[PDB]
RNA sequence: UUUGGACAAACUUGGUCAUUUAGAGGAACUAAAAGGUUUCCGUAGGUGAACCUGCGGAAGGAUCAUUAAAG
């Protein structure tokens, strides 16, 4: 309400006057990915221009997607986010950290009539990246099932959920953080699940529905050249 | 087309078709013009209610700042000197 | 004026804005437990209103 | 115009009882005498407030809807009571009162509490006042000490005057009747009153009923009366919180009266520890 | 050649925010809500002021460079209700017609796996 | 350096003062730490005077009558008095007061300067306590004065204080608050006389009747309240404005007054039988400057969006036509 | 007597609520300057300075830029439209 | 009441105002002067 | 800090001139063209109580639409 009935305010009495655009201070910045991804173009950022710039750049999460990242719709559902942790010539760079799902999927996931199993597990990477997983999965009905339902014993969930556990400290104990996420993008992990539980109970729907990295190197610096795949100044004159 | 009342404010128009400018009239002719309209007037619920709170004169209203007022919307109100001076 | 959808506890109320609102009100007073029989009669109030305005 | 001006104070946009029997009971408990003069608050129809024109010298009657009021005069235009019969627009909390030795009156329930503690505050207030008022709130204004109708209200007006309650009026003759059951109560402001500051009294008042059956100590370790009491004491020193709170602890010792409830302790049992609080220099207010 | 932002937009029952950023969210573009651009109070949480809110932003995201945005709706959530109300559909309708591409559409309104006690009471509310 | 400076706009006008030897200048205290002064237009101004000596916005304005003094209060926490200098025609820097915990804001100085210079200066602050801060005498060192001591320091209002006033004899002095009250204070000691409080909102400017013993006092709760010192009682209530009363000044002596409102309506009221004249409206924002000349004969008053309205009284005019 | 008549002169500001650079002509007499949806083209004669054209869009877009050519006879601009 | 009356009589010897106190309300909270008008004269 | 001599603000006081200005009277002139509310249980409270409120429980309270999509 900017109306004139509108009755006053004490905050209305002293305003400073717009007097500079801050866009007019901002510098743009390009961010980059890995070369786990394939396209390593995911936009870019603005900052204040160095009175530094980096300072604010280093830590600074971003979200996008991976079928941006891959191309393909078949990943529409997935997220990772970026903190940027080094700098060069207004490109930013990182090496990995975590990831999450959509709501709407999640959503989808969930029906009547079946049982969810969810697993959660804290494992460190062998590059001493501390993470924590989340695995969901469905029961779902034989070809000839006549029942409604598809629930499955508390046995049989505290089975398939130490099955699930087992496979993902496996996987993430003998690998790195970079070699994480290669297994993540292809869902091999996912395939991984299904069989080991066939004999349990038969599921649908597995998937790693949520990663976080709890204690860290970082979305980081070090590996990062390699990851990645230095330059003279010029003249001034 | 009918002839009807003054479109101007000080002028009287009659039926007749005569318009009648109040500061060309003169005094008596106009107190007869006055005393005309008298004759024809003459022959001629919530403000119910709010003309019987002006009627009465033992009525008396408050205001939201508390003070005692007529109807009317004036506030309502003996000196030695002034008795016997 | 609307359409309401009464899937299970979920309600959706399809409409112009006020319209949808009004409905509101009224599903939301059969909520707290309005008697239907004293609901339907200022559902009669404002459908008059709204047939005068 | 006036007109204007009296549609912008009052929109101009209450049931009342039928069975005058109760109105005559009401009018026998004031026994207001013909010296004795009497303010009249929601007079309504103006059956009532004819009543008290039979037996007062003067009657000045307050409405809250203007056209109540309004046929109120057009029923006494041209009567023998037309001179003493004065009516008023507004609320009577809203503006000083003309002084009146009985209160007679049509209390509205929304108001009738607060009405009563303004004429127990107000000056030379009436000796006698008959009011009708909800049953229950009657109950509490009646209900004794330790009772279950008990309350710190309750409290506050039985030591500022003694009330007893006349008859229970049915809701039948309410018209339209309504779900709630009314009753009569008359009220007699002691006199002399008790020279007890008003503000100091309710501050023991709030303090110790908080909780009626709440122990009267425990109503004080709550943390945020003793820390309202520390601050008072500062300024009664100006004229150490745990410190404070330690010197509430030997009142409510020597008053031996803490562990007890409070609704079961009488008024004077209070005000004994009203003392108390005075001798250690803790001022409620 | 199309740099992406982040259109968040917040519609609660009394008041719509569009909220422009860039894709991390860190340093805002443009924010905008139903106050600004409305006389009444009542008439904050009307589509109307949504609309006009969504091209007040949409022309200052243009200006900054950005052409696209990812749209991510939310409305109050928490103890009270979780879908986004019609302010913020208004809004989005408003940034698809202002001509900036709409690049994914989300709803992360707060879902609570468990929550506190709401407003409301046993006896209920919003009466 | 530079020729000359157009200014598009001003911003928004907290308080305006009539300033300059002949009072043909008009000083602005603007939402910039700039004091940006204006030549009266003849009755477009584009050529504005802008002096920096502060870090912040100015907060409030005061001159003297004789327009060769100005004094500046700035969010900064510091007051700044500035001499006329005819030799340059402007003003210069003449001293620094900077003994305030908090903004300054609101500044009084003198309605009498008898030694041709004002010789005391009324400050108040949000951190809640007014100073009189004595002025130096004229010296030809012409270096700024920078002033740490105040003569007194008292405790006055728990809410900002919104606007101070001077009485013509400079005896006393009083405050306006946010806190629902106006004091009065002994000028020579500052000693409490005495306490106004009826208004329901905070009282957004205060002014001395020039002539006898009365005070207006605006609130936000829509309202202008006379009041008489003799008594320190309300007079007159005035009601009529739709939205907060912003500034209340008297003209044509006792006779009228004059106030401003957030609703942007300006009222003409007369003071004797409380009844509304007439209503000026020329602006579309609030209005927050309202300066007088000649007992109100010449009223300017500043709208938000940046708009001055020149008014000038014309009865007698209207009667000879 | 009573002080109730008087008249209003306004002083509007030439230039505010816009993002783009005032410009001005070559022999730097005519200046225009554009103010929300709104151009004030004025000129700098000294002693005689005035509002030569008043330019409302009405269309409440604001202009994006402004631009006066230097012998100063047309005036072009681009609004948020 | 002779022991009201007593206690009563007692309090008045330590009484004072109640302005600086703290309400127990916030429980649930937790020349001349006319110089000018000679200036006009002369 | 003291004596004396002028300048001299401000204060009290009786007067004297000019300005507005509060009630009650007396006596003239001018003007007056309209037609809202489910029913309860147990417990605990109430100071804008014609009734409200907190916690837990009940129906002795009006089920429309869609629905095999590991189709």
């Amino acid at each position: 309400a900017v109306g004139k009935n509108k009755r006053l305010s004490k905050g209305k009495k002293g305003q400073k006057k717009r007097v500079v655009d801050p866009f007019t201070r901002k510098e743009w910045f390009d961010i980059k990915a890995p070369s786990t991804f394939e396209n390593r173009n995911v936009g870019k950022t603005l900052v204040n221009k160095s009175t530094s710039a980096s300072d604010a750049l280093k830590g600074r999460v971003v979200e996008v997607c991976l079928a941006d990242l891959q191309g393909s719709e078949d990943h529409s559902f997935r997220k990772i986010k970026l903190r940027v942790d080094e700098v060069q010539g207004k490109n930013l760079l990182t090496n990995f950290h975590g990831m999450d799902f959509t709501t709407d999927k999640l959503r989808s996931m969930v029906r009547k009539w079946q049982t969810l199993i969810e697993a959660n597990v804290t494992v460190k990477t062998s590059d001493d990246y501390v993470l924590r997983i989340f695995a969901i999965a469905f029961t779902r009905k034989q070809a000839n099932q006549v029942k409604r339902h598809s629930y499955a014993q508390s046995s049989h969930i505290r089975a398939i959920r130490k099955v699930i556990s087992e496979i993902l400290t496996k996987e993430v104990q003998g690998s790195t953080l970079a070699q994480l996420t290669s297994k993540l993008i292809p869902e091999v992990i996912n395939k991984e699940i299904e069989n080991a539980t066939k004999d349990i109970f038969p599921l649908q729907n597995i998937h790693v529905r949520k990663v976080k990295l709890l204690k860290q190197p970082k979305f980081d610096v070090g590996a990062l050249m390699a990851l990645h795949g230095e330059e003279k100044g010029k003249k001034v004159t | 087309y009918n002839v009807g009342k003054a479109e101007k404010d000080g002028e009287i128009r009659l039926k007749n078709g005569v318009a009648m400018s109040k500061e060309e009239l003169t005094r008596e002719d106009k107190n007869r013009l006055r005393r005309a309209l008298k004759r024809k007037r003459s022959k001629a619920k919530r403000n119910d209610v709010v003309d019987t709170l002006s009627k009465a004169k033992n009525i008396t209203v408050i205001n939201q700042k508390g003070e005692k007022k007529d109807v009317s919307g004036k506030t309502k109100k003996p000196d030695s000197t002034n008795i016997k001076l | 004026r609307t359409r309401i959808v009464l899937a299970d506890s979920k309600i959706h109320i399809l409409g112009g804005f006020t319209h949808i609102r009004m409905a509101r009100e009224s599903v939301v007073s059969l909520i707290l437990g309005s008697p239907p029989g004293k609901v339907y009669g200022n559902l009669r109030t404002v459908a008059s209103r709204l047939k005068e305005r | 115009s006036a007109e204007k001006h009296l549609s912008s104070v009052f929109k101009f946009n209450q049931h009342i009882l039928k069975n005058p029997l109760v109105a005559q009971g009401i009018v026998d408990k004031a026994q207001i005498r013909p010296s004795d003069v009497v303010l009249e608050v929601g007079p309504g129809t103006g059956n009532l407030t004819v009543r008290i024109l039979e037996q007062a010298k003067n009657v000045v009657a307050v409405e809250m809807d203007p056209r109540m009021a309004a046929e109120l005069t057009k029923r006494v235009r041209g009567t023998p009571v037309e001179k003493k019969l004065e009516i008023m627009l507004g609320d009577f909390m809203k503006t000083e009162l003309p002084y009146f030795d009985i209160c007679i009156s049509n209390t509205p329930y929304q108001i009738s509490s607060p009405l009563v503690f303004k004429l127990i505050n107000q000056p030379r207030p009436p000796r006698v006042s008959i009011l009708m008022f909800q049953r229950e709130f009657a109950l509490r204004l009646l209900a004794r000490p330790g009772d279950s109708l008990y309350c710190r209200l309750s409290a506050n007006v039985q030591m500022w005057a003694n009330v007893t309650h006349i008859m229970k009026v049915g809701k039948n003759n309410f018209r339209p009747p309504p779900q709630v059951e009314s009753s009569v109560v008359r009220l007699e402001i002691k006199n002399p009153r008790p020279q007890v500051d008003y503000n100091e009294w309710d501050g023991l008042l709030r303090i110790v009923f908080v909780r009626k059956n709440r122990t009267i100590s425990a109503g004080f370790k709550s943390t945020t009366v003793m820390d309202i009491l520390e601050k008072n004491y500062k300024t009664f020193l100006a004229m150490m919180h745990d410190v404070v709170k330690e010197k509430i602890d030997t009142v409510l010792k020597e008053t031996d009266l803490g562990d007890k409830r409070a609704g079961k302790c009488d008024q004077n049992d209070f005000l004994r520890l009203l003392y108390a609080f005075h001798q250690v220099g803790i001022h409620f207010s | 050649s199309q740099v992406f932002g982040v259109a968040r937009i917040y519609a609660s029952f009394n008041d719509t925010f569009v909220h422009v950023t860039d894709l991390s969210g860190k340093e805002t573009i443009a924010r905008v809500t139903g106050g600004m651009k409305v006389k009444a109070d009542r008439d904050e949480s009307s589509p109307y002021a949504a609309m006009l809110a969504a091209q007040d932003v949409a022309a200052k995201c243009k200006e900054v460079g950005i052409t696209a945005v990812h749209v991510k709706i939310r409305a109050t959530g928490g103890t009270r209700t979780k879908t986004p109300g019609p302010g913020g559909q208004a809004a989005l309708r408003a940034l698809a017609r202002s001509g900036l591409r709409i690049g994914r559409i989300e709803d992360v309104t707060p879902v609570p796996s468990d929550s506190t006690r709401k407003k409301g009471g046993r006896r209920g509310r919003r009466l | 350096q530079v020729t000359s400076s157009i200014a598009g706009n001003h911003g928004i006008i907290a308080d305006m003062r009539y300033v300059g030897p002949e009072l043909n200048k008009l000083a602005l205290a603007t939402n910039s730490p700039s004091l940006r002064i204006i030549p009266v237009p003849d009755l477009l101004p584009l050529d504005v005077e802008i002096y920096e000596g502060h870090e912040d916005l100015l907060n409030s304005l005061d001159a003297t009558e004789d327009g060769l003094w100005i004094a500046t209060a700035s969010k900064d926490n510091t007051a700044i008095v500035w001499r006329y200098n005819e030799n340059s025609c402007k003003f210069d820097i003449y001293a620094k007061y900077i003994g305030h915990s908090a903004a300054v804001t609101a500044v009084g100085l003198p309605n009498i300067v008898s030694k041709g210079y004002p010789e005391f200066l009324l400050t108040a602050s949000n951190d809640l306590t007014i100073k009189k801060w004595i002025i130096p005498k004229p010296t030809a060192s012409m270096d700024v004065q920078i002033i740490k001591v105040s003569e007194y320091t008292r405790h006055a209002h728990e809410k900002d204080i919104n606007a101070l006033s001077v009485s013509p004899n400079d005896s006393i002095f009083a405050t306006a608050s946010y806190d629902k009250t106006c004091k009065i204070w002994n000028l020579e000691n500052g000693e409490l006389e005495a306490t106004l409080a009826n208004h329901k909102r905070g009282l957004w400017d205060v002014s001395f009747c020039q002539y006898d013993k009365l005070l207006a006092t605006s609130s936000g709760d829509k309202t202008v309240k006379i009041w008489s010192l003799d008594t320190f009682s309300v007079m007159k209530t005035l009601e009529g404005h739709t939205n907060a009363v912003q500034r209340c000044s008297f003209i044509n002596k006792q006779k009228q007054l004059i106030s401003c409102g957030a609703d942007g309506l300006i009222k003409i009221w007369d003071c004797s039988s409380g009844e509304c004249l007439k209503t000026l409206d020329g602006h579309n924002n609030r209005l927050w400057a309202l300066s007088t000349m000649n007992d109100g004969d010449m009223i300017v008053s500043a709208d938000a969006d940046g708009v001055f309205q020149f008014w000038k009284d014309c009865t007698e005019q209207e009667i000879e036509e | 007597d009573l002080k109730t008549s008087y008249k209003g002169i306004s002083l509007n500001p030439i230039y505010a609520g816009s993002s783009a650079v005032a410009t001005v002509s070559e022999n730097g007499k005519i200046l225009a300057t554009p103010v929300l949806d709104e151009i004030n083209i004025i000129d700098l004669t000294p002693g005689s300075r005035k509002i030569l054209h008043k330019i409302s869009n009405e269309d409440e877009q604001e202009i994006t830029a402004l631009k006066l050519t230097p012998d100063g006879q047309y005036l072009t601009y681009v609004s948020q439209a | 009441r002779e022991e009201r009356k007593t206690i009563i009589g007692k309090l008045q010897d330590y009484k004072i105002d109640t302005s600086l106190l703290t309400s127990s309300k916030r429980l649930g909270e937790g020349k001349k002067y006319n110089w000018r008008q000679r200036v006009e004269m002369e």
